RNA sequence: ACAGGUUUGGUCCUGGCCUUUCUAUUAAUUCUUAAUAAAAUUACACAUGCAAGUAUCCGCGCCCCGGUGAGAAUGCCCUCCAGAUCUUAAAGAUCAAAAGGAGCAGGUAUCAAGCACACCUAUAACGGUAGCUCAUAACGCCUUGCUCAACCACACCCCCACGGGAAACAGCAGUGAUAAAAAUUAAGCCAUGAACGAAAGUUUGACUAAGUUAUAUUAAUUAGAGUUGGUAAAUCUCGUGCCAGCCACCGCGGUCAUACGAUUAACCCAAAUUAAUAGAUCCACGGCGUAAAGAGUGUUUAAGAAAAAAAAUCACAAU
RNA sequence: CCUAUAUUCAAUUACACAACCAUGCAAGAAGAGACAAGUCGUAACAAGGUAAGCAUACUGGAAAGUGUGCUUGGAUUACC
RNA sequence: AUGUAACAC
């Protein structure tokens, strides 16, 4: 039972940036640093790359992330799990319904 | 480690390729490495000095391949003993010669790889093994009438222990363990000896590759 | 000067010391090519002994001779420091006394 | 810290007492939070409060926040199994989501003082070396033992140069 | 076991905003009413003016 | 630093004082320098005497014996100090020297008986 | 920083410079003995001596110890480990290359664009897409060992070392040149480590024991150095008269100088005392009308804050 | 090639090549600072004797003067 | 139009 990658990002989300080439995405990973001077977190953001097997990217998109164990090259060791918001497409987890923003798409209370 | 700087260096791997190909076309020759001057007691290859235990019997002795070569098939089969199992043991030990390849460098063809089965204290090893200690001015040749007479073995049971008592702190360990977890019976823990057998000095050591299992 | 400012511009960091008249090492020694003296600033009046030295770093550079009287003439070694002349601008040296071809000061015989 | 609404959430002492620690598999912790309504106040206060608390006692653990998509704040869970774990509020306060997510994935206090026991094995007042690993330096230093020879100079029969001067004459 | 606990918590907050979104869309409606019988007012208050 | 070969050694390494030596029982690899990094420090022997007239010596009995049972070679004080502390058997060399002290003193003994007459 | 001196006829505010504290090298003056710690100008060239040998020949070791910081923003921390070695049937343990990355990481944006730095396919090849990094600092330039049980790099130079310059001490001692910078061309493996050998054992300029040096602490065998206007403890009489000269800053000396030189006295350190140079520390979680600062104006990308509640819209000289 | 092994080769070819800089010196040119003193004027500080100043154009030995916009870091002393 | 260069609480 022998699949493991070097990196230690083993599973990250990230904003889509640009799907200029073919079958992959570039990605853009967001996390909370410790600046020390001002004791303070900020967001510092990492470009990653991403095989999308099927071309399901569109920009704009929030994508797990999960570490390939041997790497095809040098700078694509990641690949897409899941969308897990589709721009302008955005379904809520707990209810299972299309929303905009703020307002319900369909009304949940509504089964019929 | 991994920078973006790093520089294509091409010499290093060239160079390490240059001295691979050099020693493999200037492999020097058995004949020539160990040929020897015999007042110096010096290699004229090596540069190295004998030690002076051994200044005796370079002069007094003949090696493998010196008392082998006049041989009529070469010797394959024969039996090879050595002055040092013979001054060390009373018991015989002989090597029953499997096959031989000379070196043709040397004009009076005195050096060669050999091989053989291994015979060390009457107990005879199953398996073929390149010789060791070759080239040592110590070997000598046992004759055809002598080879049943060597060959013949009377076969000593061993009196050493199979078990012996524990150092004492580490014995007082092992009571204090077996009290703290109540064991009541106090017989003497013994250590067991059948895989602390160590074969001695003279032993020829394996220069065969070994597998990895 | 928020917070974000001091994010985006680090900490402040002191700079790190200008070297001074003698690159950094404490004393240095020169062969003296010149002699002359030398008028102060406003508050004073004067004319103080001053030499024009070549370095063993290479650098011609005009020092000034502590002291009363001295002995001093073209092709001698001494040895100088950073010590600074107050009433002289661009005056940055001091011949240490007692060292090479320069002396104590004498008393008055 | 005289910038910011609340100076005190920027101390090392806040960022300390803060206890939530997140087991060995967690990975990514999400929050989707709403700047709007009254529902999501608790979600706010979490996120303006306890965040730099859990990101400083998970610092591998990556968080990240999103705002106004989805109309009911939530929080979800990556694992290294790929496991998604879901934690939904809408009016439960600040204290309640700590915990509420102390108690469905943090770390055990009689894991954490195991963990700090072994983390105490490490440093055993039996060895000898520098100060910054290590009690002590010289075995001088102990009370029982010969002082040092820097403190207190050693008699003239132990001394080696009397050793040679005796062996030689 | 706590999977199991979450899952009948966020069911259990589930039913509640189902409840809650049933309240504001009653409300809903009321202002949606209200809003119907302003705009009818003004607008017929507007097509008497242009007649 | 990377070496070529080597092996892991117990032996003693020397710090300590002038004229005042000490000898920390380290685990260590072969090819490191006497006192450079080391993977275990193990325990203590104290070269000298104290008040109480005692020589004193510690040992990590289970870390000693995990080093050894996964291949630790020993230096021979260190298995002199085994040998006395009784983990190990006493050591050949201590038992030989031992023995040289007797004939020895033996003999000063008997040059003196001769030397009194 | 518990601060102090210093802008002006004078006060307040802002704002620099210096002093007071600690450590390390060099120089000056002085110097009695010990113990301990440390020896530090140079990647310039080296006379000479030694520093890897063991062992019944094979073999095993031979920048392993030790030396240096020249180069490289090199790198700190963390994953995964080929390979080497040790013990053993396996399997464990140590060193850990190459490969990367959660994060951290000298200055300079008067270095703002780099110029091919990218991806797919199915086979390791044909080909097709027009891509990759970057103002959260790419690509450049300058400087530098370091985050210290320690880590990285070098073995004369041409990053490498096939080859060419050319006959190599960046081993222990020492010699030239150079530099402000000055250890013995020394005794033993007696103890620890390493190498070899089955072993008595051999070698070891690593190391141990010493030799030299106020470089630093301690003990006494020892008394000299600095200073006396203010900051800042402490001055009397003579000589000189903006001359000789002194000072860290303010500043003093222009025939009555507690500031120059000498004498008396006094203060503070002390086998040390001053001077010079490096450090440690020290700037902004403070401000922007008049002192340095709200950039001539609006919109937008990136980046944020939407935290409790509302709104858009009417005479007059926009264009 | 009735045990089993021996040997070989590993070097060229096609061009660009002090451009690019960094360090010293220099015929010379221009600036800034310091100016215990000389000559020429008096620009500014008082409605500094023409109120000053900013942007900009021209002119003049020199401070500077004038033109078009802008500012008070100027007054108009306030039943005048 | 101007009047330089040694004032001390
Ligand atoms: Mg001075
Ligand atoms: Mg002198
Ligand atoms: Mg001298
Ligand atoms: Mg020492
Ligand atoms: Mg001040
Ligand atoms: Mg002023
Ligand atoms: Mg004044
Ligand atoms: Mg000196
Ligand atoms: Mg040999
Ligand atoms: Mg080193
Ligand atoms: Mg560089
Ligand atoms: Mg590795
Ligand atoms: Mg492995
Ligand atoms: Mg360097
Ligand atoms: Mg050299
Ligand atoms: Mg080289
Ligand atoms: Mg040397
Ligand atoms: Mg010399
Ligand atoms: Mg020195
Ligand atoms: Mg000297
Ligand atoms: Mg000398
Ligand atoms: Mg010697
Ligand atoms: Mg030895
Ligand atoms: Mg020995
Ligand atoms: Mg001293
Ligand atoms: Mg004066
Ligand atoms: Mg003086
Ligand atoms: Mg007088
Ligand atoms: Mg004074
Ligand atoms: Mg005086
Ligand atoms: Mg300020
Ligand atoms: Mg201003
Ligand atoms: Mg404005
Ligand atoms: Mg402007
Ligand atoms: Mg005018
Ligand atoms: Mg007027
Ligand atoms: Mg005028
Ligand atoms: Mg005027
Ligand atoms: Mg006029
Ligand atoms: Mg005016
Ligand atoms: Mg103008
Ligand atoms: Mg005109
Ligand atoms: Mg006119
Ligand atoms: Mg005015
Ligand atoms: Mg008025
Ligand atoms: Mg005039
Ligand atoms: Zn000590």
């Amino acid at each position: 039972s022998i699949a493991r990658s070097s990196v230690h990002a083993k599973w990250v989300v990230g904003k889509v940036i640009g799907t200029a080439m073919q079958k992959t995405a570039k990605v853009r990973v967001t996390r909370l640093v410790l600046d020390p001077y001002l004791l303070k977190y900020f967001n510092k953001r990492k470009t990653y790359f991403a095989h999308d097997a099927l071309q399901q990217c569109t920009v704009g998109d929030i994508v797990l992330l999960k570490a390939l164990p041997v790497p095809r090259t040098k700078h694509v060791k990641h690949e897409l799990a899941e969308i897990i918001f589709k721009v302008g497409q955005v379904i809520d987890p707990v209810t299972g319904k299309p929303c905009a923003g703020t307002t319900y798409l369909e009304s949940p209370i509504s089964p019929e | 480690m991994a920078r973006k700087k790093v520089r294509p260096r091409l010499i290093a791997e060239l160079a390490r390729r240059v001295r691979a190909l050099r020693e493999q076309r200037e492999r020097p020759r058995d004949s020539q490495r160990y040929a020897l001057d015999y007042e110096t007691m010096m290699r004229p290859h090596s540069g190295n000095r004998l030690p002076m235990r051994a200044w005796a019997d370079v002069r007094h002795e003949s090696r493998l391949l010196q008392l082998l070569n006049r041989l009529p098939l070469f010797g394959l089969g024969r039996l090879v003993t050595r002055k040092s199992w013979l001054w060390q043991h009373d018991e015989p030990c002989y090597w029953r010669l499997t096959r031989v390849r000379p070196d043709y460098a040397a004009e009076n063809l005195d050096h060669g790889k050999a091989w053989g089965i291994l015979t060390f204290k009457g107990k005879t090893e199953s398996e073929a093994r390149e010789i060791e200690q070759v080239m040592y001015h110590d070997w000598r040749l046992v004759p055809k009438h002598e080879e049943e007479a060597f060959t013949a073995f009377t076969l000593v049971p061993e009196d050493t222990p199979l078990s012996v008592p524990y150092p004492p702190l580490l014995r007082a360990m092992i009571l204090a363990q077996r009290q703290k977890y109540g064991d009541t019976s106090t017989e003497e823990p013994m250590l067991n000896l059948e895989r602390a057998r160590i074969d001695p000095w003279d032993y020829p050591a394996k220069l065969e590759a070994k597998t990895k299992t | 000067a928020t917070l974000n400012q001091m994010h985006r511009l680090g900490p402040p960091k002191h700079p790190p010391g200008k070297m001074g008249p003698t690159a950094g090492r404490p004393q240095l020694k020169g062969v003296v090519l010149r002699t002359f003296i030398r008028k102060p600033k406003k508050p004073n009046s004067a004319n103080r002994k001053c030499c024009r030295v070549r370095l063993s770093t290479g650098r011609e550079a005009v020092c000034f001779i502590p002291g009363e009287g001295h002995s001093l003439q073209e092709h001698h070694v001494v040895l100088v420091q950073g010590g600074r002349t107050q009433d002289l601008p661009g005056v940055k040296l001091t011949v240490v006394r007692g060292k090479y071809d320069c002396g104590h000061v004498q008393k008055k015989k | 810290p005289m910038k910011g609404r609340f100076p005190i959430r920027r101390t090392l002492q806040y960022l300390g007492q803060g206890d939530v620690v997140f087991k060995d598999s967690v990975k990514v912790m999400t929050v989707n939070y709403n700047t709007h309504g009254e529902l999501g106040e608790g979600a706010r206060k979490f996120v303006f409060f306890n965040i730099p608390q859990i990101q400083y006692k998970n610092p591998w653990v990556q968080i990240t926040m999103f705002k106004n998509m989805t109309p009911s704040p939530f929080l979800r869970f990556y694992l290294d199994s790929g496991e998604q774990v879901l934690v939904d509020v809408e009016s439960k306060s600040n204290k309640e989501i700590v915990e509420h997510i102390r108690k469905i994935l943090g770390k055990n206090e009689e894991t954490l003082e195991k963990e700090e026991q072994e983390k105490k094995q490490l440093s055993h007042p039996a060895h000898f070396g520098p100060r910054k690993y290590c009690l002590r330096e010289c075995m001088c230093e102990v009370e029982g033992q010969v002082p040092c020879p820097g403190l207190v100079p050693l008699p003239k029969e132990m001394t080696g140069k009397y050793k040679a001067a005796l062996k030689a004459t | 076991e706590l999977m199991a606990w979450n899952q009948a918590e966020n069911q259990r907050l589930h039913e509640l905003r189902l409840a809650r979104l049933r309240q504001e869309a009653l409300e809903q409606e009321r202002r949606q009413a209200e809003e119907a019988v302003l705009q009818a007012r003004e607008a017929q208050a507007w097509a008497q003016l242009k007649e | 630093r990377a070496y070529r070969g080597g092996h892991l050694t117990i032996r003693l390494a020397l710090g300590g004082c002038t004229n005042r030596p000490f000898y920390r029982i380290v685990a260590a690899h072969s090819k490191c320098p006497r006192d450079g990094r080391f993977v275990e420090q193990l325990g203590s022997y104290d070269p000298l005497p104290n008040s109480h007239g005692e020589k004193l010596v510690a040992l990590n009995f289970d870390r000693i014996r995990h080093w050894i049972g996964c291949g630790a070679h020993l230096s021979k004080p260190v298995e002199k100090l085994l040998g006395l502390s009784g983990f190990y058997p006493l050591h050949p060399m201590m038992i030989t020297n031992a023995e040289r002290l007797r004939r020895k003193r033996a003999r000063e003994v008997l040059l003196a008986s001769q030397k009194t007459d």
